[PDB]
RNA sequence: UGUAACGGGGCUAAACCAUGCACCGAAGCUGCGGCAGCGACGCUUAUGCGUUGUUGGGUAGGGGAGCGUUCUGUAAGCCUGUGAAGGUGUACUGUGAGGUAUGCUGGAGGUAUCAGAAGUGCGAAUGCUGACAUAAGUAACGAUAAAGCGGGUGAAAAGCCC
RNA sequence: CCCGGCGAGGGGAGUGAAAAAGAACCUGAAACCGUGUACGUACAAGCAGUGGGAGCAUGCUUAGGCGUGUGACUGCGUACC
């Protein structure tokens, strides 16, 4: 089995989230799961209930078993940007886009 | 062995049995072809020549298809002269196997 | 008759992306940058198929006048050699015997040393 | 200030190659309970070095 | 039919000394130069490091004509803000014997990855002995 | 185009393509350059060349044996069912049947049939002789369309 | 700014003057294929050739012959849930615009031939609209009046409540 | 049902012919941003290709090699309008 679980419409940019993907890259679920604790970063936060999620997904429904469970696919895709307006100095605007994320986490064994 | 023959206005230094690529004859597709325009003939002792091709040495061979290469593309562009020009192009050969190098 | 040009242009397009397959960056993604990289293409395709013709007669002339000189004669005095003799073996031939069967080439430099 | 021409894919990453962010990999162990902690931080119940210092 | 090409791992390099006493530079140089590039060997690949090995022993008893042991100067940039130094002839071997020979072969190799190769391949010395004896380098000249 | 004439910004100045107009057919959703007029397609045809074209084609009808001339052609009555019936016999399915005097007995009763048309012997057309598959005359109706092209 | 007035190495011949045969050297000329334009032409036949000369760099520009697109007639025909258009690959094929067949996606339209008509082909117009990059996870987070801690609530509290 | 804050969002289960038809809903191109496999890439100078070409990796017929991807090294080569 493969067992997916993803936040979809994550509300961060992807290159933020994907810095801390970085870290999970086939590792034991039990070790990924602690290392996002300790890592002092909103999208640690966001990728582990992902992955916190998967490992529940992945038990209840299908696999069982946590011990021999590794994050076999972690990705990060950009999401939908929402548009707003900045006003700046001399009349002129921006356009600040509120990015979003795809986070998808893939818990195999 | 080997031996060196002119035919399609170029030589080629062929062996006994080998396919050999060539330019297009005159020629049907399971037909022979004779070349007595042999210029040398390699064994233990060599049969090379003080006048044009051998003497009585003639490279017998099979035909073996009549195909066309592979299309090369032709363009020509004149940079800012609002010129430029298309041509493709498969040249034509016959492959030829050798059956006999006396 | 209103005619929409978005299947043609397309087609169009991927056509030349399709030849650009394997350029760097812009050069193979974009068409804009492309379609100049496959015209250039087909420009130095068009001039190298004119100096693969020299470049092949310099890398065998070079082997001759390598293979000669262990024998004691210089490319220049051997196909002088070589013509007043009538042996009518191209630079393509000479330099294939050169590097593969050196007993049979030293017979080429006797015969032209006669002359 | 201002770029002449755009730079590529290939600098903005071998410009990120350092943004790479390192894990911790050095889990400490509470003498008594047995939980996983920072090195020389207090537990998330309240432990540090196998004896109660919190409420 | 796709002509012969020298594969570098069917490549057999062979070692070779040369006593530069009384040489003239230049034409030592170019000798050296013709056989680094592997010229006189009738697989010679322009793309391939086809050369053999050499060892110039007495480099510094290399020989010049005319008045070029005091005239010919050796010019280089430190690349510094005004930073051109020079060294004549006799200088240069006052301090440094092998780059003489070094710079007359490196002017009269190729320029680039293979001609830096190519280069390698050179073995210069001051004095008679070399240390590689263990090749069994056949003389030459 | 609906839309003011105004300029949407000045000519020099903003670092922007010189505009004149929202209504420019370059800009979206204002132009069309050379915009279509209803106009009327209807070409001039010489009398000597239509009657030259009905004579050639109708000629030609004769050495394909597509023209099958008849005497009397007419159904009972105003029924589809007798003129289809009656068509089997005859072995034909694609016609144009030309008739002198036009009975409308006839015409209401191929009027649902699609490949059978009843046109007047003075109602003839170029295309319509082309394009079915056979072409039925009353003797009548020759008489008239040879007195007709002459 | 750096040798910096042989392109360099380097050369007393690898310079110069004279003669002499060699060789290299271009898309020039010849060799062997293939295509096309014009002129003859045997007189085949209104044409292609036994053929035969000759030509074939090209901006502005002039003259020829075609490809493809949407639509009308041929078509209440023909191909299509035993899978259309479109999308996306692969393999053949033509001198080119292109064409043909088929894998996957798609889930319903498509259209031979020969004619007809054009909103008929885009890379540029500081073109017009939408989307998405770049700089960049950079500058900035809007007065230098100032915070601190305990408790509460909460999934979470520097900012909320006390 | 399950993870989450009796959230968002997901995984199941079910409906349907189909749910990468699940309401941000036919088709779903391109730019652009990713994840995994093959090759190359940390002594090498420039329109980034092009002729040449080793190696490696795959597909095949095999007891020759020929496709495909990559492209070390090397001759030539200053974009388009
Ligand atoms: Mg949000
Ligand atoms: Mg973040
Ligand atoms: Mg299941
Ligand atoms: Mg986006
Ligand atoms: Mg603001
Ligand atoms: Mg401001
Ligand atoms: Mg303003
Ligand atoms: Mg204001
Ligand atoms: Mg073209
Ligand atoms: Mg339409
Ligand atoms: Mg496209
Ligand atoms: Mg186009
Ligand atoms: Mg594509
Ligand atoms: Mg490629
Ligand atoms: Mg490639
Ligand atoms: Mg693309
Ligand atoms: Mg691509
Ligand atoms: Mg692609
Ligand atoms: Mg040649
Ligand atoms: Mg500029
Ligand atoms: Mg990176
Ligand atoms: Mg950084
Ligand atoms: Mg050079
Ligand atoms: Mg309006
Ligand atoms: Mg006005
Ligand atoms: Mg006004
Ligand atoms: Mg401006
Ligand atoms: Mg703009
Ligand atoms: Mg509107
Ligand atoms: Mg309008
Ligand atoms: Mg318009
Ligand atoms: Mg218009
Ligand atoms: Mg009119
Ligand atoms: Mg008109
Ligand atoms: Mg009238
Ligand atoms: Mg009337
Ligand atoms: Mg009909
Ligand atoms: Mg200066
Ligand atoms: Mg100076
Ligand atoms: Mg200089
Ligand atoms: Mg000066
Ligand atoms: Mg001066
Ligand atoms: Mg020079
Ligand atoms: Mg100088
Ligand atoms: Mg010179
Ligand atoms: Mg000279
Ligand atoms: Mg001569
Ligand atoms: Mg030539
Ligand atoms: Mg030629
Ligand atoms: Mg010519
Ligand atoms: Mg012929
Ligand atoms: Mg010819
Ligand atoms: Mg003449
Ligand atoms: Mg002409
Ligand atoms: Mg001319
Ligand atoms: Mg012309
Ligand atoms: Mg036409
Ligand atoms: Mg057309
Ligand atoms: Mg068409
Ligand atoms: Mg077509
Ligand atoms: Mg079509
Ligand atoms: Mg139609
Ligand atoms: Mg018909
Ligand atoms: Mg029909
Ligand atoms: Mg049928
Ligand atoms: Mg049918
Ligand atoms: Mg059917
Ligand atoms: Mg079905
Ligand atoms: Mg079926
Ligand atoms: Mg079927
Ligand atoms: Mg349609
Ligand atoms: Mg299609
Ligand atoms: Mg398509
Ligand atoms: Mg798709
Ligand atoms: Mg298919
Ligand atoms: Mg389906
Ligand atoms: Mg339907
Ligand atoms: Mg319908
Ligand atoms: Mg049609
Ligand atoms: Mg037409
Ligand atoms: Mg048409
Ligand atoms: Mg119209
Ligand atoms: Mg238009
Ligand atoms: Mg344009
Ligand atoms: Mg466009
Ligand atoms: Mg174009
Ligand atoms: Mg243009
Ligand atoms: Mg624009
Ligand atoms: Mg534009
Ligand atoms: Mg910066
Ligand atoms: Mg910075
Ligand atoms: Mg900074
Ligand atoms: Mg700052
Ligand atoms: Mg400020
Ligand atoms: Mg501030
Ligand atoms: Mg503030
Ligand atoms: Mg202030
Ligand atoms: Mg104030
Ligand atoms: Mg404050
Ligand atoms: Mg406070
Ligand atoms: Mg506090
Ligand atoms: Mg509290
Ligand atoms: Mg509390
Ligand atoms: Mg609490
Ligand atoms: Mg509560
Ligand atoms: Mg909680
Ligand atoms: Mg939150
Ligand atoms: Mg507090
Ligand atoms: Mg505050
Ligand atoms: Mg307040
Ligand atoms: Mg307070
Ligand atoms: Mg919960
Ligand atoms: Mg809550
Ligand atoms: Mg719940
Ligand atoms: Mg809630
Ligand atoms: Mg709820
Ligand atoms: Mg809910
Ligand atoms: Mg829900
Ligand atoms: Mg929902
Ligand atoms: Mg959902
Ligand atoms: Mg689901
Ligand atoms: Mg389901
Ligand atoms: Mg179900
Ligand atoms: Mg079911
Ligand atoms: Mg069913
Ligand atoms: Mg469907
Ligand atoms: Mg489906
Ligand atoms: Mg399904
Ligand atoms: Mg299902
Ligand atoms: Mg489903
Ligand atoms: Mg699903
Ligand atoms: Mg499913
Ligand atoms: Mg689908
Ligand atoms: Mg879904
Ligand atoms: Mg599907
Ligand atoms: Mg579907
Ligand atoms: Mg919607
Ligand atoms: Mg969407
Ligand atoms: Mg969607
Ligand atoms: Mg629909
Ligand atoms: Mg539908
Ligand atoms: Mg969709
Ligand atoms: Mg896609
Ligand atoms: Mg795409
Ligand atoms: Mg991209
Ligand atoms: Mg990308
Ligand atoms: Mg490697
Ligand atoms: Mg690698
Ligand atoms: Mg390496
Ligand atoms: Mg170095
Ligand atoms: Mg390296
Ligand atoms: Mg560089
Ligand atoms: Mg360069
Ligand atoms: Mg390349
Ligand atoms: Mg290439
Ligand atoms: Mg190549
Ligand atoms: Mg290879
Ligand atoms: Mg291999
Ligand atoms: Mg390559
Ligand atoms: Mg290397
Ligand atoms: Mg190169
Ligand atoms: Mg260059
Ligand atoms: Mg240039």
């Amino acid at each position: 089995m493969e067992t997916i679980a993803k936040h979809r419409h994550a509300r961060s940019s992807a290159q933020k989230v994907r810095l801390v993907a970085d870290l999970i890259r086939g590792k034991k679920v039990s070790q990924a799961l602690d290392i996002l604790t300790y890592t002092n970063k909103k999208a640690a936060v966001l990728v582990k209930k992902v992955l916190e999620s998967a490992i529940a997904n992945a038990e209840h429904n299908d696999g069982a078993d946590i011990d021999d469970l590794k994050v076999t696919k972690i990705f990060v895709d950009e999401g939908p940007s929402m548009k707003r307006i900045m006003p700046r100095a001399k009349g002129r605007a921006d356009r600040i886009l509120k990015r979003t994320s795809h986070i998808t986490v893939v818990v195999s064994d | 062995m080997y031996a060196v023959f002119q035919s399609g206005g170029k030589q080629h230094r062929v062996s006994e049995g080998q396919t050999v690529r060539l330019e297009k004859l005159d020629i049907a597709t399971g037909e022979t072809v004779e070349f007595a325009e042999v210029l040398m003939i390699a064994n233990g002792e060599e049969v090379k020549i003080g006048v044009p091709f051998v003497d009585g040495g003639v490279i017998k061979a099979e035909v073996v298809a009549h195909g066309r290469g592979e299309k090369v593309k032709i363009v020509k562009f004149r940079r800012r002269k609002h010129y430029r020009k298309q041509q493709g192009h498969r040249q034509w050969f016959t492959d030829v196997k050798i059956t006999g190098i006396s | 008759a209103r005619v929409k040009r978005g299947v043609i242009a397309r087609a169009r397009h991927k056509k030349i992306l399709k030849q650009a397959k394997g350029y760097y960056g812009a050069r193979s993604r974009v068409y804009r940058v492309a379609f100049q990289a496959v015209i250039k293409a087909g420009q130095y395709a068009y001039r190298d198929r004119r100096q693969r013709k020299r470049q092949f007669r310099q890398l065998w002339i070079a082997r001759i006048n390598a293979a000669a000189r262990q024998n004691g004669i210089s490319y220049s005095k051997f196909i002088n050699g070589l013509k007043k003799a009538s042996v009518e073996i191209d630079r393509k031939i000479l330099a294939d015997i050169a590097v593969f069967d050196k007993v049979a080439f030293t017979a080429l430099v006797e015969k032209a040393k006669a002359a | 200030a201002v770029q002449q021409n755009k730079p590529t894919r290939s600098k903005r990453g071998m410009r990120r190659s350092h943004d790479a962010l390192t894990a911790v990999t050095s889990l400490s162990v509470d003498k008594t309970s047995g939980e996983k902690h920072l090195r020389h931080h207090i537990t998330a119940d309240g432990y540090y070095r196998g004896r109660k210092v919190i409420a | 039919m796709k002509t012969f090409t020298a594969k570098p791992e069917t490549v057999k390099r062979d070692w070779y000394v040369v006593d530069a006493t009384g040489k003239t530079l230049g034409r030592l140089a170019t000798e050296l130069a013709r056989r680094l590039r592997g010229k006189h060997k009738a697989e010679y690949t322009p793309h391939v490091d086809t050369g053999d090995y050499i060892i110039v022993l007495n480099a510094d008893k290399v020989a010049v004509t005319g008045n070029k042991r005091t005239d010919k100067v050796y010019y280089h940039h430190t690349g510094h803000i005004g930073g051109i130094k020079q060294a004549t002839f006799e200088e240069m071997i006052a301090r440094r014997p092998e780059r003489v020979i070094e710079i007359a072969v490196k002017g009269m190799l190729p320029k680039g990855p293979l001609g830096r190769a190519m280069f390698r391949k050179l073995k210069v010395y001051a004095g008679n002995e070399h240390n590689h004896a263990a090749q069994q380098p056949q003389v030459l000249d | 185009v609906t839309g003011s004439g105004k300029k949407p910004w000045r000519q020099k100045g903003t670092g922007r393509a010189r505009s004149g107009s929202i209504k420019s057919p370059i800009w979206r959703s204002g132009g069309v350059t050379f915009a279509a007029r209803p106009q009327d397609h209807s070409q001039k045809v010489n009398k000597k060349m239509y009657r030259g074209a009905l004579k050639s084609i109708l000629s030609e009808l004769v050495r394909q044996d597509r023209l099958i001339v008849v005497e009397k052609f007419s159904v009972e009555a105003p029924k589809t069912k007798l003129l289809a019936q009656k068509l089997k016999d005859m072995a034909l399915e694609d016609v144009l049947i030309i008739t002198g005097e036009l009975d409308e007995n006839l015409f209401l009763a191929a009027r649902n049939l699609h490949k059978v048309d009843v046109r007047d012997a003075t109602g003839i057309d170029p295309v319509s002789l082309i394009a079915f598959d056979k072409v039925v005359m009353t003797a009548d109706a020759v008489k008239q369309v040879e007195e007709m092209l002459a």
